[PDB]
C-alpha cells in the first residue's frame, strides 16, 4: 500500500543515541 | 549513456524531522545519503573519517569510521578540513595518515 501521500520509511534507523564518548581511561 | 539522466533518488521529511531518501526505479528506501545526492560540502566531508556530532550538554565530540575512536578535542586533521575554502591542500593531501 502506501500509494497515496509520502512513500515508506526504511528499515533500520540512523544512529539515534551519540556513539560513546570516553568515560575517563586514558584520554 | 547515463551522463545527463536525473537521479532516481528524491528527498522526503519524516513527522520526527528526519529525512529519508526514496529510489523511484528500485522502489527501495535508505537513511543514507547516496552519493549522487552529496553536495560538494558532503563529499568534502564524507572522506574525512573523523566527523562533528554534538553531544546532550551542546559538547562537541568527534567520531573516527577507520579506528572507531572517540576524542574530546579536535584532531588537526579535521581541522584543515573545514579549511577548505582557504589554501585547499594544507602543504598535504589526504593520502598519508600517521596515527
Amino acid at each position: 500500500g502506501a500509494m497515496s501521500g509520502s512513500p515508506p520509511l526504511p528499515p533500520g534507523a540512523p544512529p539515534p543515541p551519540p556513539p560513546p564518548p570516553p568515560s575517563g581511561s586514558g584520554n | 549513456g547515463a551522463m545527463g539522466a536525473k537521479s532516481m533518488w528524491t528527498e522526503h521529511k519524516s513527522p520526527d524531522g528526519r529525512t529519508y531518501y526514496y529510489n523511484t526505479e528500485t522502489k527501495q528506501s535508505t537513511w543514507e545519503k547516496p552519493d549522487d545526492l552529496k553536495t560538494p560540502a558532503e563529499q568534502l566531508l564524507s572522506k574525512c573519517p573523523w566527523k562533528e556530532y554534538k553531544s546532550d550538554s551542546g559538547k562537541p565530540y568527534y567520531y573516527n569510521s577507520q579506528t572507531k575512536e572517540s576524542r574530546w578535542a579536535k584532531p588537526k586533521e579535521l581541522e584543515d578540513l573545514e579549511g577548505y575554502q582557504n589554501t585547499i591542500v594544507a602543504g598535504s593531501l589526504i593520502t598519508k595518515s600517521n596515527l
